[PDB]
DNA sequence: TCAGGATGTATATATCTGACACGTGCCTGGAGACTAGGGAGTAATCCCCTTGGCGGTTAAAACGCGGGGGACAGCGCGTACGTGCGTTTAAGCGGTGCTAGAGCTGTCTACGACCAATTGAGCGGCCTCGGCACCGGGATTCTCCA
DNA sequence: TGGAGAATCCCGGTGCCGAGGCCGCTCAATTGGTCGTAGACAGCTCTAGCACCGCTTAAACGCACGTACGCGCTGTCCCCCGCGTTTTAACCGCCAAGGGGATTACTCCCTAGTCTCCAGGCACGTGTCAGATATATACATCCTGA
């Protein structure tokens, strides 16, 4: 029989590992595209600075880890481990997103 | 010069990173969809804003400054560019 | 005369003269006293000294000898009074502080 | 150009604190951001305070009573120690 | 209290210091 | 008799269709004096100072409980607990 | 002369004002554990104004805390409020 | 020599003169432009004009006719980029908005 | 001493507005603290807005810039128009 | 589903008030005119940093496949909270008195703006070595099947 | 409850590039004056906050009861996780073009400052009518019976 682990152990190992390090979890490229692309809807052919993306992905990336925590706060609080977008709703919605 | 579908760039994988490093320990399959949107809303402002800075200052050129104003003016104040 | 610098005379590290400099150009009032300066520098020094103070301490527990963002995010928001100060501010490179729930811990 | 900041000085209080201890230079400039926005938040407290009361003069009083309000608990009471010990041992001389 | 008085001996090494 | 839950509905239409102030005066001004003898002894206050405070800590406990109604009605319940109050004031951030 | 000292008037702040206020927000249902909470967030948040407020007076070395020092430190900690000046 | 506010020239009903001595002693910058009070005070008077008409709307559906706080809190309360613009404001003697939960309803 | 308001204005606006309707004193005070709390927005943030290019004046650029910023959509958008048709009658005689 | 009893709600009308609307003197602040100095607008240049493209590597993303574990519905039971009633308690209202303190006014001086001369502290540029990244390897440690 | 096996901590050698130190060169901080005005201080006024009393009645409190909701338990099934294999595009290095950010010089017009003039708005009285409260009342809503 080969070694597979229970559901569970792996994610915890993951979640161990994630929050020992400290570099961006997104990929670089993409998330570059998807600036420009956002961007391109309010003045056409702007030029950006890589400080400037580096900064949108720092910011980007710390708000969603706070908005999953937030989320994993109310799916523990509704008796579950699985969140599901009605936690991210309640959360948005107690924050005074919308 | 046009582009369109990067949102699919963030991908399933470095979603489950982020919720990883957030302490999830099961996520749904609707959960990267729904962050894919609220990602996209909170880009959109902060661009929207850095823009807006931009073109006050008569450039082309969105440098890194306009971003930490832009985060400044929405409560979200970032250390460690300028 | 020979010049002695006002932070010399306050016994502080931080500058006097640049810190009224930039209250005189910040427009915040008309007229900028004296001891203003002397007293933003001083405070200005103290919370300095108190966040490199933690953040050596961390860089220490790691076995590192040089300060990292990681160990500035470490002093920060293990302090309550400090994460009280900084509630809203966004480090980057810094990280998260680990902590896992207790409810996804195995039985 | 020249670009002021607060290396040298935050440099200088690391070595009075961990004489044996370095910084990065992103750890640099983020305790140079710290110390802007702290600037700021002071500053900007005490024009409010001198513009409730009708005063044109920022003096030691509106730095303090800024302190009182901006820091939490331990740090005020620390902070205000600290500029009061340094602005009686600048007026002494 | 327990804290507070931490934060006393974080001033007077500094003083200790200089 | 009513069943329960009437009355409950009823007084949620009326509280809401007015505006005046729900807690007493009198209670909460000794209460106002009591926490601002613990900074600076003889006080006085203005009447405006203690009405205004009354408006700002009774729109606060409002949208206090609306929020805590939201996370009662996440976990499938209609009653609000101390969970409920703990879990928005920490998605707020107060705590 | 009568130096009149004040304690445990957060009783009375009673549980028919916490039903009345759970009632504009929309309760349904009020456990009974709710009343002792409520009080305690009332007073951590007026705690927290009136430290302010009585910070903005002693400023001013005046002996009476006006409205405008109420509102001050309502806009001061994110809280603007109508209807009271300035 | 015959004199004409500056109101009267750019068919405001909002003081220029005023928002331009407001401008000069609140110590925003050094100097004021001669535009600046004339658009800010064109601003003002748009916003006004923009919650007066909705107060007015929700003090004639209430056959009412004078303006009270509850008014303008509906009127506030009830468009979404005035709520939006004022989403940390209470209003003194305001009320809420009537708003049920669909699942506290009986069937 | 006298203190001054927006009551004559708001009161003009509003006989512009609603010619048959009339408004409370609270109302009135609501209504003053709203253009007062409004305007210290839009002078503060042209005021960061003019110290961020480093320019001594605060022109209606820096105002239109700092409508953009604070109001949202359709608000924005017609108070510039609003902003903008006045300055035209005003420097077009 | 239909309907009667019953209770609470919005609706029809009086009347009485005190709060809003409006008129008056005046005085302070807004407007008109003129002068000067510098801040900003404009032009020209330069070179840095952005954009675009291409090739190779390989790690990460994607897709499919079991399978267990968690979400969810249903049910039963008991505690605890809503509802009503009668007793109790203090909030509210009005009226009086008193003095602490807020606010205005007039003098008067110490303190900060302004400016010119002077110079060393701080900043840009350029070595330089050591602290940290990286990797190969072995011991410890945790997880899963008995 | 004990072994097999994957992951991780710890040791140790090696490279490398970034922190630290030094050195030359500004230009911003310092020092020394004059000046005028903001602010401290005294003294008077007079408003509003505090304290007290009596009456009334509305709201708070306590208690009893029943039922509806919280919560624990069980069963089901489906869906998310773990793992292997294959595709694919991110990443890194390198090269080439050029756009625009940044700087300097020049100049002019825009705005601060001062003085004079006048009228717009603010405190103060005074009327009068919108709505608050009260009374009478048909109608919507809810509960029990069928």
């Amino acid at each position: 029989k080969p070694h597979r682990y229970r559901p569970g152990t792996v994610a915890l190992r993951e979640i161990r590992r994630y929050q020992k390090s400290t570099e961006l979890l997104i990929r670089k490229l993409p998330f570059q595209r998807l600036v420009r692309e956002i961007a391109q809807d309010f003045k056409t052919d702007l030029r950006f600075q890589s400080s400037a993306v580096m900064a949108l992905q720092e910011a980007s990336e710390a708000y969603l880890v706070g908005l999953f925590e937030d989320t994993n706060l109310c799916a523990i609080h509704a008796k579950r481990v699985t969140i599901m977008p009605k936690d991210i709703q309640l959360a948005r919605r107690i924050r005074g997103e919308r | 010069k046009v582009l369109r579908d990067n949102i699919q760039g963030i991908t399933k994988p470095a979603i489950r990173r982020l919720a990883r490093r957030g302490g999830v320990k099961r996520i749904s399959g609707l959960i990267y969809e729904e962050t894919r949107g609220v990602l996209k809303v909170f880009l959109e402002n902060v661009i929207r804003d850095a823009v807006t800075y931009t073109e006050h200052a008569k450039r082309k050129t969105v440098t890194a400054m306009d971003v930490v104003y832009a985060l400044k003016r929405q409560g979200r104040t970032l250390y460690g560019f300028g | 005369a020979k010049a002695k610098t006002r932070s010399s005379r306050a016994g502080l590290q931080f500058p006097v003269g640049r810190v009224h400099r930039l209250l005189r150009k910040g427009n915040y009032a008309e007229r900028v006293g004296a001891g203003a300066p002397v007293y933003l520098a001083a405070v200005l020094e103290y919370l300095t000294a108190e966040i490199l103070e933690l953040a050596g301490n961390a860089a220490r527990d790691n076995k590192k000898t040089r300060i990292i963002p990681r160990h500035l995010q470490l002093a920060v928001r293990n302090d309550e009074e400090l994460n009280k100060l900084l509630g809203r501010v966004t480090i980057a490179q810094g990280g998260v502080l680990p902590n896992i729930q207790s409810v996804l811990l195995p039985k | 150009t020249r670009k002021e900041s607060y290396a040298i000085y935050v440099y200088k209080v690391l070595k009075q604190v961990h004489p044996d201890t370095g910084i990065s230079s992103k750890a640099m400039s983020i305790m140079n951001s710290f110390v802007n926005d702290v600037f700021e938040r002071i500053a900007g407290e005490a024009s409010r305070l001198a513009h409730y009361n009708k005063r044109s003069t920022i003096t030691s009083r509106e730095i303090q009573t800024a302190v009182r309000l901006l820091l939490p608990g331990e740090l005020a009471k620390h902070a205000v120690s600290e500029g009061t010990k340094a602005v009686t041992k600048y007026t002494s001389a | 209290l327990d804290k507070d008085k931490d934060r006393d001996t974080r001033r007077k090494r500094r003083q200790g210091r200089s």
